[PDB]
């Protein structure tokens, strides 16, 4: 919904329930989508994972022996035109600043068979990380992996979740782990300290994803591919969709896109940012400030007029330090933030049992062929017969951020650190 | 601003309620339904029974609107089964066609010679909106869209099934009383008109369905079937008749003016465009005994004896009654007069009864020289004419109510365009009156006297509603006062009335009525139950007292089932 309650807002997120309302917004955003679009598919690997998503079809569900019908579909306004399509790009949800990617149908998506996917993007809006402004493409292509994740049906149970950072604010024992997609796509140095070889860490969800990713590939290869119900496209699509296994989307991650495309991207701790790094955000005008070669004169020698978002910022800390004295009076008053990233009260490096039995043995999508996905001829609204109970129904979940208090005699970092900011322009240090 | 048929002549209009009732009653609709649709290797049925139908608001025009409420259905949505809640329902979208149809319907007011029409549905039916819920809410909007698909389709497939006439109709019948063909309907149509309440929610009465008909081979070459709602909302009645005004004047102001004696069967033109019958030539008004004791005759100029409507009132006019009055003198005299066709309760009965409305305006101009010459002298001429026109007679009175009334005459007298005007408002007639001194009793004689002497002049007109030359001269040659002229035209003008009056030479039957308004014995008479019969026999509704009757932009008559 486009508005919700107060207490029910994201932290760190800025909502505005006026954006992308008019005629005139809602084209800047298809043109912004569209000149993001290009300035991927100009690169060679961002072709390659265009043309993958372009051809990874969900994996069509037998409703009868020899009776297949369709996942990914889109319903026309009077129900007589069915789209085909494997992913939809939309605007950002209640939040604006809420880039996200989410699944049509969860056990679909979650057993191999592969579901639509749905992104909320936010093209308008970069923030300036150290020295350099954050690229929107490399924002939309995590995106699109994380669509190669459901599209795939290679997505993790939701408790799978390698630990990310330990909540050293607080004065209690607690680690902040995170979901294994975000830390399999992010990137940045912390996905060095668990892509070792050997594997430190593995789980029964890296054996079962490639066994189904191959039992699906033999249903088609046994069942479909010599099937004649269903047009030669879906033929074509599943070819070339189990052509790429599941460890080349394993391998894929905005470290090595980051590396291809030569973008500038936060690498430490970069899915926890929301604790350390206010951000403050800047409008791209892709007329203006934007091309097929990113930011107009690199990312750090380019101009960007400073958003009006920043002061709608809902800033709802994790913790609340005060510095008292020895009478108990308020000095100093201080916000720290929190991650958004589900705390754990127990220690995951306790309880993991590293596995003593296991066998350990390229371009990342080496094997996508753009040529033979551009040259097969598309699915026509004539021959798509759908599945009615393709979809979940869609569930907005709202994430209510905790607040407590800490009384200090001693100042911390954030004391000193807000202390040295000032509004006053007569500014005596 | 009004009241419009938009190029139609009758009309008759009931509320949603009452044809809902009649829905219910005749029970011609379908009852169990098993809608199918199948496509993209899908099939999706609902099966059930359905309530009675209901005709709610939301048709306008041509469209016609109906709820479809369901009794109970079961769905199977490739397998998925589930039970409609009671509340659920859709609403259709038809259109209504007179269909001809073996004749079934008897009219007792008319010779059965017509064809009878039937109104049905044509050959299709759309669905607007609906409501389609399980008994726990499980459905999905999806769900709802493809079973209002198959709904559709089932309507299309299974229209025949609504085996129900909606009217019944005799086109091109002549009537069982010859005069009345104006009652029967050669070219017919519908209307439908439907208004919302201030609940949003369906009005079942204040709805308006109407049925518009041409009659007497008016030729209408523009079928429209938009109806004004205000027609019902005025008279809160169940069923409601409407005669056009047009047909109000071209067939019955020309009898009366016509009947009247001015005017010749070749010496009338009618004029539609504006509403009044007069004369094309110079006329006679009839014969004139001034003070001097010489008759004169009374001229009347071209297009000024006027019959028409206006506010709501027929209106008679007289202007330019010029002649010569004495001693080289001329005056001009102009009278309007207002009367109401409003309905009485007697003795139990409804009936239509013209009475006289407000009080009439005079007019009189005269000559500067006349004034400043011979003001004394013709002054006693002037009232011996006046007289006539106020009482109904030429006699004599007293010279202390001359001089009463002479006070306030020369007080209203004022110098327009070098000529000498009066007026005579409201007020001065109802004045004149009281001071007249003529009890209502010795009107009243006057009143009998005129209709015996209309009665007799009545059979001296002939069918067409005319007199000939040398009739009309034997009758006028008597000496008689012009005011009794006036209330002779005035009686046989209020006479012709009765055919908007009663249903059925015609001079007899005129004289009958003379006898119900003379005597009050209306024992033969049904009063407007015949009237009201020739708006039904025709017309008939799969089955009442009319209580409402007044004209707003059209002759309207309001009753109750």
């Amino acid at each position: 919904s486009l508005n919700i309650n107060e207490d029910q807002k994201s932290d760190g997120g800025i909502y505005d329930s006026n954006f992308l309302l008019t005629n005139d917004e809602k084209d800047e955003f298809l043109q912004a989508t569209v000149k993001i679009l290009q300035r991927i598919n100009n690169n060679v690997i961002g072709a390659k994972l265009l043309s993958l998503i372009s051809t990874a079809i969900p994996f069509p569900y037998e409703y009868k022996p020899g009776d297949y019908r369709q996942t990914n579909y889109l319903v026309s306004k009077d129900n007589q035109h069915y789209y085909t399509a494997n992913l939809v790009i939309f605007g950002p949800g209640t939040n604006i600043v809420e880039n996200n990617a989410v699944y049509y149908k969860k056990e679909d998506s979650e057993n191999g068979m592969g579901t639509m996917s749905e992104i909320w993007f936010q093209p308008f809006l970069t923030y300036k990380y150290d020295q350099f402004y954050v690229d929107p493409a490399l924002e939309l292509i995590k995106c699109l992996i994380k669509s190669l994740y459901y599209l795939y049906g290679i997505k993790p149970s939701d408790d799978l979740s390698i630990p990310y950072r330990l909540r050293s604010e607080f004065n209690s024992l607690e680690y902040s782990e995170l979901d294994m997609v975000d830390f399999l796509i992010s990137g940045g140095t912390d996905y060095k300290l668990l892509n070792t070889n050997p594997y430190w860490f593995t789980d029964n969800y890296f054996i079962n994803a490639p066994k189904n990713f191959e039992k699906y590939k033999n249903d088609y290869e046994t069942k479909i591919k010599n099937n004649n119900d269903i047009a030669n496209s879906i033929k074509l699509y599943l070819e070339q969709k189990f052509k790429t296994n599941v460890q080349d989307i394993w391998e894929l991650n905005l470290s090595y896109f980051s590396t291809e495309f030569e973008i500038m991207m936060p690498e430490i701790f970069n899915n926890a940012l929301n604790h350390y790094h206010r951000k403050e955000y800047y409008v791209i005008d892709y007329f203006k400030n934007y091309n097929i070669n990113g930011f107009i004169n690199g990312q750090i020698k380019t101009i960007l007029l400073l958003s009006k978002y920043n002061k709608n910022i809902i800033n709802k800390p994790e913790l609340i330090v005060n510095l008292i004295n020895e009478n108990n009076s308020v000095l100093m008053k201080s916000n720290i933030y929190g991650d958004g990233l589900k705390g754990t009260i127990g220690n995951f490096y306790a309880v993991y049992k590293i596995p003593y039995n296991i066998g350990d043995e390229d371009s990342c999508l080496d094997n996508v062929d753009i040529k033979e996905i551009d040259n097969i001829p598309p699915i026509n609204d004539a021959d798509i017969y759908p599945y009615r109970k393709n979809c979940d129904p869609f569930t907005p979940v709202y994430n209510i951020t905790e607040t407590k208090e800490i009384n200090t005699t001693i100042p911390f970092p954030v004391n000193y650190l807000q202390a040295q900011v000032t509004n006053s322009n007569d500014i005596n240090l | 601003g009004d009241l419009s048929l938009l190029g139609w002549n009758t009309e008759n209009s009931v509320s949603f309620r009452t044809m809902n009732e009649f829905i219910k009653k005749d029970n011609l609709y379908p009852k169990d339904f098993k809608a199918v649709y199948s496509y993209r290797k899908m099939t999706f049925t609902a099966t059930g029974t359905f309530d009675s139908w209901e005709m709610t608001t939301g048709a306008d025009g041509r469209n016609i609107r109906f709820k479809c409420p369901i009794k109970y259905a079961v769905y199977d949505l490739d397998g998925d089964v589930f039970n409609s809640s009671t509340e659920n329902f859709l609403l259709i979208q038809v259109d209504l066609t007179y269909f001809d149809s073996k004749t079934t319907i008897n009219d007792p007011t008319g010779e059965n010679d017509g064809k009878q029409f039937n109104l049905k549905i044509k050959t299709n039916v759309l669905i607007v909106t609906y409501n389609l819920t399980d008994t726990d809410g499980s459905m999905s909007s999806e769900d709802k869209d493809f079973l209002s698909l198959a709904f559709r389709n089932w309507f299309n497939e299974n229209i025949q099934q609504f085996e129900q006439i909606f009217a019944y109709i005799l086109l091109d019948e002549t009537a069982k009383i010859p005069e009345y063909q104006w009652l029967k309907p050669t070219q017919i149509s519908y209307g439908s008109a439907s208004v919302e309440t201030a609940n949003d929610e369906p009005d079942l009465d204040a709805s308006i369905f109407s049925a518009m008909s041409m009659v007497e081979n008016n030729t209408n070459s523009t079928p429209s079937h938009a109806v004004d709602n205000r027609m019902l909302q005025l008279t809160k009645t169940q069923a409601a008749f409407g005669i056009s005004f047009p047909l109000f004047i071209e067939h019955f102001l020309k009898q009366a003016l016509l009947s009247s004696q001015f005017i010749s069967v070749d010496d009338i033109v009618a004029d539609i465009n504006t509403l009044t019958i007069t004369n094309n030539k110079q006329i006679i008004f009839g014969k004139v005994e001034n003070s001097d004791g010489k008759n004169v005759d009374s001229s009347l100029k071209p297009g000024k004896l006027k019959l028409s409507l206006q506010n709501n009132l027929i209106v008679l006019e007289l202007f330019d009654l010029t002649w010569e009055q004495g001693r080289g003198v001329t005056g001009h005299f102009d009278f309007r007069q207002e009367y109401e066709l409003a309905l009485e309760s007697k003795s139990g009965k409804q009936i239509p009864i013209l009475k006289v409305h407000d009080e009439p305006e005079i007019e009189y101009y005269v000559e500067e020289a006349q004034w400043k010459t011979n003001e004394d002298m013709i002054v006693s001429a002037v009232v011996g004419t006046v007289f006539s026109m106020i009482l109904g007679a030429s006699m004599k009175l007293a010279g202390s109510a001359l001089s009463k009334a002479g006070k306030l005459i020369r007080s209203k007298a004022t110098t327009i365009k070098g000529r000498k005007k009066i007026y005579i408002n409201r007020s001065n007639v109802r004045q004149l009156r009281k001071d007249s001194g003529a009890t209502e009793i010795e009107l009243e004689r006057i009143n009998r006297r005129n209709s015996s002497i209309a009665a007799e002049d009545a059979r001296l007109i002939s069918n067409n509603g005319t007199t000939s030359i040398q009739t009309l001269g034997d009758m006028k040659k008597k000496p008689m006062s012009t005011g009794q002229r006036i209330a002779i035209g005035a009686k046989k003008i209020a006479g012709t009335a009765v055919m908007f009056g009663a249903v059925g030479n015609f001079g007899e039957m005129l004289i009958n009525y003379i006898n119900a308004m003379e005597n009050n014995d209306y024992s033969a008479i049904p009063g407007i139950n015949s009237f009201m019969q020739q708006c039904i026999g025709a017309m008939q509704w799969p089955d009442l007292k009319v209580t409402f009757g007044k004209l707003q932009g059209i002759y309207l008559l309001g009753g109750t089932l």
